[PDB]
RNA sequence: CCGAAACCCCCGGGCUACACGCGCGCUACAAUGGGCGGGACAAUGGGACCCGACCUCGAAAGGGGAAGGGAAUCCCCUAAACCCGCCCUCAGUUCGGAUCGCGGGCUGCAACUCGCCCGCGUGAAGCUGGAAUCCCUAGUACCCGCGUGUCAUCAUCGCGCGGCGAAUA
RNA sequence: AAUUGGAUUCAACGCCGGGAACCUCACCGGGGGCGACGGCAGGAUGAAGGCCAGGCUGAAGGUCUUGCCGGACGCGCCGAGAGGAGGUGCAUGGCCGCCGUCAGCUCGUACCGUGAGGCGUCCACUUAAGUGUGGUAACGAGCGAGACCCGCGCCCCCAGUUGCCAGUC
């Protein structure tokens, strides 16, 4: 159409690709994607805490993305490149679905919260905060609030700043909603 | 018995019955026809990712 | 000879301005006569939208701001000497139109 | 389904074909004979006895 | 919890029914006025089965033809309030526009239920409103038009723009 | 006949509805209709799908009478699916309203108290502010708020196919 549209239709098309690879992806480790839009084929770079899962189990993963990705757009040639997530742990989108995995299993939230906030801290955090918004196993709606550091400040230069990674990891006997926010140096 | 098709076959020319979302399928809930059809919902959690800007 | 205009829209500040600047500084040495990058308007894009889900109580109203930018260029060159000046890495998310007349 | 549909008849040595075979596209369609009204096979259409 | 169903498909009807009650608003009770004409002025924006120059027919709504435009370069587009002269000379009226007859366009398969406009006829309540009560502190309120969203079509709505421009604190 | 539902004092009532003539749509009336995957018995001795023509349907081989093709696999139940805008927001995630664009909440070490706790963050002065000032058995730090980000006035540089009888043979 014109100048104005363009660019909002190639932004719809981050989301629709974005939306579906990290639901399938929480085995890998779901981190980002680097969208490079050609007319020859699109070129989408999948990031990832590990490699060896979105490849597949054999070839069968990489093939499944490159098949799903011909029906949705008018590339019909669309590559997969897996580049790694050079710190996982100073993102917070890897750590609220890394979160997710352990709240399915069943381990404490305490406990669960505590190494988590361990191993941020270790890998180079100003500052992070767990909020565990959900049931929390009764039937009262109440959130617990796990602190350490500094936070996410006024306006929004705060935002920018400081990372946000929100995960649902699914409960048979309800939900529990996993927003992590972690505070990198700077 | 024995019948012919159905996956609906009325009109829908146009109107908001027409429209559906490319995130939660919806006809009467919103569609921002912009060449982003969504709801007024949707858009709010998906911006910041598009590129537009809280700011006033 | 063959006047091309090259006529660059971006969605951002950074990204449209660094290519117009680097586009008049490659070209200027060559077999290239260069009328200046000329910035046109921003067609700033107005959202306007409901927050609120509910429609309820008082429902604060976001703003919604898409700024589009576009710098336009002359260029006396051949299509040779256009395609080595389009070598350039470009931001994302930049769009560079090309017209060609004599 | 529907049995039975044996409606061809039998010679001693050779077979006969009991309903009509179409005139408005060529022969391999045979027609429900209404006694007026023509059915077609194929696809069907709304054909009237020639 | 439902399982020819609290599914599924369809047409038609219903959400637009009303003796009434309230909320939020528009329009309004005229001479700081109405007709008619003339002249001087904007801004945000939106524009491809989309904005539509301009030319023609039609009283008009609109129809026929057709330029440019995917946009500082073309189109919607005329701002409205203003002022100057002229006609009119405070009545439920030349106010005000409900209600009803008719003629007619426009979209869609289709507007009786249930669309809007144009013309002629029709011409209702209302002539400053009790108790009570709301909003706001300056380029704001008060006031005047203007655009957009959603979008064929229902806008006296929502968001947003500029024009005139204060009281009291 | 149905006038779908929810919302209900501030904080439900131009609210979900940023678009109800069919559609939407969840309600009503009428006609018509799919049930995966396994088990069980059935199979091509011809369709599970299509179809004239009446007879019926507001229409639809839809249904019956009736006659038949193209090429080949599916009922009935029994577990158990898909579907449900079908119930529970006192089971929730998300987001949002209002209290509140308010001015609070904490931790270290020290100090005090048998202890719950205290002190500091109290007092005086001062600000929209735990804001700042002085005092004080405290000294500091984080969040909040603040600056920070965006928009508005005035000037300048870079850049001019917007801009004009500006200055002009």
């Amino acid at each position: 159409m014109a100048i104005e549209r363009y660019f909002i239709r190639e932004a719809v098309r981050e989301m629709l690709i974005d939306e579906f690879l990290e639901k399938e992806l929480r085995r890998a480790g779901y981190g980002g994607l680097d969208i490079k839009k050609t007319p020859l084929g699109t070129k989408v770079i999948i990031f990832a805490a590990n490699p060896g899962y979105v490849i597949g189990r054999g070839g069968r993963r990489i093939r499944e993305l490159t098949r799903i990705l011909e029906k949705q757009f008018g590339l019909e040639n669309p590559q997969i490149e897996v580049e790694e997530i050079k710190n996982p742990y100073l993102n917070a989108k890897v750590q609220a679905v890394r979160l997710a995995q352990a709240l399915e299993r069943g381990i404490h939230f305490r406990r669960a919260a505590y190494a988590a906030l361990r191993a941020i801290m270790n890998n180079g955090a100003r500052g992070v905060e767990i909020r565990l918004s959900g049931k929390l196993t009764g039937e009262r709606a109440k959130s617990i609030r796990f602190y350490q550091g500094y936070l996410a400040k006024v306006g929004n230069p705060a935002e920018t700043l400081v990372s946000k990674g929100y995960a649902q990891a699914l409960l048979k006997l309800g939900v529990i909603g996993v927003k992590v926010a972690i505070m990198p140096p700077g | 018995m024995a019948k012919a098709d159905y996956n609906k076959r009325k009109p829908r020319k146009f109107g908001k019955g027409a429209r559906r979302c490319i995130r939660c399928g919806q006809y009467g809930p919103i569609i921002r026809i912009q060449g982003l059809m969504l709801c007024r919902h949707c858009f709010r959690e998906v911006a910041p990712k598009l590129g537009f800007r809280k700011y006033e | 000879m063959q006047k091309a205009r090259i006529k660059i829209a971006s969605t951002n500040v950074r990204s449209l301005d660094e290519v117009a600047n680097q586009i008049k500084q490659i070209a200027e040495r060559t077999g290239v006569r260069m009328s200046g990058p000329i910035p046109l308007p921003t067609k700033r894009i107005r959202i306007t939208t409901r927050k609120s889900p509910d429609g309820e109580g008082s429902a604060t109203f976001d703003r919604w701001e898409l700024r589009v930018h576009k710098r336009l260029i002359d260029i006396e060159a051949d299509e040779r000497a256009m395609r080595q000046i389009m070598r350039i890495r470009v931001p994302e998310d930049v769009t560079i139109e090309i017209e060609l007349i004599s | 389904m529907g049995q039975k549909w044996k409606l061809y008849e039998i010679k001693d040595g050779k077979v006969i074909r009991k309903n009509k075979f179409c005139p408005r596209c060529g022969p391999g369609v045979f027609m429900a004979d209404h006694g007026d009204r023509w059915a077609c096979g194929k696809c069907g259409y709304t054909e009237w006895k020639k």
